[PDB]
């Protein structure tokens, strides 16, 4: 466009190579990956179903970059942030099918089935709590599988010991608690005290369509205005965007097949 | 093409830590250096297929191209082709011969070549090893239970090797786009054939979905040999090309002959300039060309006091010209640079030596002769792995002795060099040598026939008796 | 460049001054020889392989270039290319012969040569010597229990050396990095292999720890030889290579044809200049290319006392121009340098006589066999290590009798130079050569069967009896 | 922009993840004698 003034958008979600207060970012030296990525839990946990059809889902974005920032800042974007989607939606599925967070599509979660059946624990993290979290799924004849935790109370975790055998209860190093597998959630949603089990072979998920990319120089972004209102074209105001989408279903075959513990 | 043919990420090769069976449990890592080829190898290649073609950048790069009067002139010159084809004549124009000292094994070598027709073959791996620095041939038994070579294009084709210093191959992928000619639609669907050790996975992609393999028809099929088919063969250590070093040049003088195009095109050879104040009738202009004199008549002024003043008429020829000195001086340079990375026999500054053609040839190709024998150590590497897998299949048929071994023989390379019969003849005459008529008649095409000929020999010393 | 070829830390020979004892029980000397290796001595072998893979300082030093509108028109030459292929080719395209006086000792030594395909690996040797001006070689007892031999990069190997005067090897090191495709995260790992006189040492590291070297799995690996198996060759006492010293007139050179190309892209060739006081109609110009005359009529100027005046008006062409003969005189003397001192033959300045292409070529290549002269000193020098360690894994594995000696062996070396088969025929059968029928058949290649013949000829040969 | 959105904004393809199909043809037609034709009709 004629603004030479670095375009503002609205929302500012275009990568631009020129900030706001005129800096550049030239010579810029790549990002390093500082935390792991993330993986899917429900994916690690439930049962695969194969499927074609059906209840899935679409999940998306579209990534809008400024090619002056594709040219001279950072060429390889692209390819570095595929990884970085592909999290995005994995940790969109895990929140809507284990919290029921995030405007979750479908009517199914592992949150409304502890609400729904009350298996509910209230009571700080104890042998005695720990056994009883596990006696609400063997009361009807079902095995815990695994445990789902807020990494952070590992802390708590470590302070537990049987006092027959005189031990720990938890192998921080196997992160395994009473021999069952841990695995942890980074999402704020699940608080410092809450820890929540159950049967995952009971969790059924599919995946109609893997995780699709597109890249295009050429569309219109409605869903973007320029400072004076009009939509983003990315051909004429020289822009690139990049568009994932994925399809993910969710099922539950048994609802009773989950218990949650919760501080009182 | 900068940005393409020296990144770092082309020409590299892929390597995996795990064994067969860990990458094969493992399908996806499979995938993950097919995006990579497509991402970063497969460019390289395209580009250095499109100066083959002689597709050079000058054709394609339109965007600041002018034509809102002028012509276009954009140039190729197919420098590429005329280096290529060059080099690889010189190596493999004369076909290898087999030596060795079983003549059971030689033979079954022999039979083997001659149903695939090895020597075109090798001529056109020789070929893509000067374009692409790098080929590849697969091996298969057939429908028709015969032992079948096939070329495998560089541009769908990748080997993944063991990390060990041996670096064996353990895997080997090939991925071809499927389409019709109507191109309806998604042309983005991908046929992945994955050989291993023991047969072919086959699966079907799209770019689309990120690659994720699924299963085709008869998604498995075993194979009778015993290690992965496919071969390699590398132009040298680098797996470089043959005119990838000298890519930047062709361009220069593309866009130097393209310029003089322009400039030829665009300005006036000469015109008739005529100065001064002046009436010209335009009709009167088209006698220009037939007229012989040319009367200027200046203007004559009147000042306001009585005096008279006359205007500078003036009229002559001018026409265009330009540094003629430089641009060939300029031009040449680029030429003989491109003859000398590339120890190409410059035609243009070119004397033959005397009569004789041979050594001269021996001398001026002997820059390209020191290449050529370690290019010729490499393809020898692969041929050994081309008779090891042709024995393991021959074994496991039974269609040889388990007790032979394929490994003695001996590939002879010949130059294709120019020869001369009359020379050859006397030096082999002399000396000591033996030639039965037949075959000594059968060298000569004056001979209408080579074979009656010996008859109406016959006919002759046989009147001489009486 | 400079600042990486010519530093003093690089190319230093390390030395230790403890037993191999002292060295093995504190690995964290290790540590340091590593860290020093990779912050001194990569860099520089790091270029050398750039300018052999022909990216040249031009290419990559974009940091000041402009394209606002210009072509960017950046050059690479690839001399280094083709000198190292050059000087190569010259000393090893002819394979080694060996000779002994003892049969049993030389049929181990061609077995082992056959098995490792030698004749290949001493050509890659040879190369690297050009290259980087020294070469590694490694050999290992393979899983299937045959002695291997395999090169060593030169980027990710190195030895330390006995402190004395006789510089015995202490230590050889080998390091790389190991990732998958994908990664490109924080923990750059090297993982660590250290060849001591009676086993490997595996350990890994990364340069955020501060390379502490780690034990890993499988920690220790022994090996039945009794001396280090890692081999250096060098390419002359100072171990330098063979462009190294001219890599500053390489980048002279490019320099100067990419000012040239600038100079031809960005001025116009010739253009029609008109001055003077006129009415140009921007749509009358187009016809510039087709017009005959040009009529340019001045401006006549009226002054108030009622003069008049005329506007001076003028015409005619003018075209770009540089020095081309300071120029080329220029590039052809920085060609000629560049060849003078690689002793390499200068094409653009050459003439050859007659026909024997292999005296002349010694008489031009004198000053590159004095050089070779002396490498090949050196190469024997290793290749008698190379047998001293097979001599000795053969008689630990007892596959030959402890009585023999590797020492006799008798290295003979031939140049690439270009041959004449037909004068070499009359030279060997005059002066009472003899040869047999079908190997005489066997070098002319207009007998299309050299052995089918020799029936041919029996049959002739009878019938002239009757 | 034929077909809009429930909100009235124009179609978009690539941000909504949809394809079309468009076909086109030239045709030319030309009466080279106006007498030449003739019709009868019901009266």
């Amino acid at each position: 466009s004629n603004n030479v003034k670095p375009q503002v958008f609205n929302p500012d979600n275009v990568m631009m190579h020129e900030k706001k207060d005129g800096t550049l970012m030239n010579e810029f030296t790549t990002p390093i990956l500082q935390e792991v990525m993330e993986n899917s839990k429900i994916m690690q946990l439930g049962k695969y179903e194969p499927m074609e059809g059906t209840r899935a889902f679409k999940l998306g974005v579209i990534l809008p970059v400024t090619k002056e920032f594709l040219n001279y800042t950072y060429s390889q974007f692209f390819e570095e942030m595929k990884p970085m989607i592909a999290e995005a939606f994995y940790k969109k599925f895990d929140e809507a099918g284990i919290l029921n967070q995030g405007n979750n599509p479908f009517g199914k979660s592992i949150a409304q089935s502890i609400e729904k059946t009350n298996k509910v624990i209230k009571g700080d993290f104890t042998q005695d709590n720990i056994i009883d979290l596990e006696a609400l799924l063997e009361d009807d004849e079902l095995e815990a599988n695994a445990f789902i935790s807020k990494t952070q109370n590992r802390s708590l975790l470590r302070k537990i010991v049987d006092p027959e055998t005189k031990e720990r209860i938890y192998d921080r190093n196997s992160d395994s608690l009473d021999g069952l597998p841990v695995v942890n959630l980074k999402s704020s949603n699940l608080k410092r005290g809450e820890l929540i089990t159950g049967d995952f072979d009971k969790l059924i998920y599919g995946i109609p369509q893997l995780i699709e990319y597109k890249i295009d120089e050429t569309a219109q972004l409605s869903t973007v205005k320029n400072e004076d209102g009009t939509p983003v074209n990315l051909f004429e105001q020289d822009m690139v965007a990049l568009r994932a989408t994925m399809h993910v279903a969710l099922h539950i075959a048994d609802d009773k097949a989950f218990a949650k513990l919760v501080p009182a | 093409n900068i940005n393409y043919l020296f990144n770092d990420e082309a020409n590299v090769v892929y390597t995996y830590d795990g064994t067969e069976s860990d990458l094969l449990q493992n399908v996806n890592e499979v995938s993950k250096y097919i995006e990579h080829h497509m991402d970063y190898q497969r460019p390289r290649l395209k580009v250095l297929s499109d100066y083959y073609e002689g597709k050079t950048k000058n054709l394609v790069e339109l965007t600041r191209r002018k034509e809102e009067y002028m012509a276009d002139n954009r140039v190729a010159h197919d420098y590429a082709s005329y280096i290529s084809d060059f080099i690889n004549g010189y190596f493999l124009g004369n076909p290898i011969q087999y030596q060795d000292d079983d003549k059971d094994v030689l033979e079954a070598i022999e039979a083997f070549n001659d149903l695939n027709d090895v020597e075109s073959h090798n001529r056109s791996l020789g070929l893509d090893l000067s374009i692409y620095g790098k080929a590849y041939e697969l091996m298969i038994r057939n429908q028709d239970d015969e032992t079948r070579l096939y070329k495998s294009d560089a541009m769908s084709t990748f080997i993944i090797y063991d990390n060990t210093v041996e670096r064996n191959s353990i895997a080997g992928v090939r991925y071809l786009r499927t389409k019709p000619i109507d191109k309806t639609d998604e042309d983005e669907v991908f046929t992945v054939d994955l050989f291993t050790s023991h047969g072919v996975y086959r699966y079907l992609t799209n770019r689309t979905n990120g690659l994720k393999l699924t299963p085709r028809e008869n998604s498995f099929e075993s194979h009778s040999f015993e290690r992965m088919p496919i071969t390699e063969f590398s132009n040298n250590e680098r797996r470089k090309g043959d005119y990838e070093k000298v890519i930047t040049l062709i361009d220069l003088y593309d866009n130097a002959e393209s310029d003089t195009a322009n400039y030829m095109s665009d300005l006036n050879d000469a015109m008739l300039l005529i100065k001064g104040n002046l009436n010209l009738d335009p009709v009167e202009v088209r006698k220009q060309k037939e007229a012989n004199v040319l009367f200027l008549e200046p203007t004559v002024y009147v000042d306001a006091e009585g005096r008279e003043t006359e205007g500078s008429v003036d009229g002559g020829y001018i026409y265009k010209q330009y540094d003629v000195q430089g641009t060939e001086a300029y031009k040449d340079r680029l030429n003989s640079d491109i003859h000398m990375f590339t120890n190409t026999p410059n035609m243009k500054d070119d004397n033959f030596s005397g009569t004789q053609s041979g050594e001269a040839m021996k001398y001026k190709l002997f820059g390209l002769e020191q290449r050529t024998k370690t290019k010729e150590g490499l393809f020898t590497k692969g041929l050994r792995r081309r008779a090891k897998l042709l024995e393991t299949i021959l074994k496991n048929t039974r269609s040889i002795d388990a007790n032979k071994d394929f490994n003695t023989v001996r590939y002879v390379y010949n130059r294709n060099l120019p020869k001369s019969l009359i020379e050859e003849l006397k030096a082999y005459i002399d000396s000591g040598g033996k030639i039965s008529q037949t075959t000594l008649m059968s060298l000569f095409s004056f001979f209408q026939d080579p074979e009656l000929e010996v008859k109406k020999i016959e006919e002759d010393e046989k009147e001489s008796i009486k």
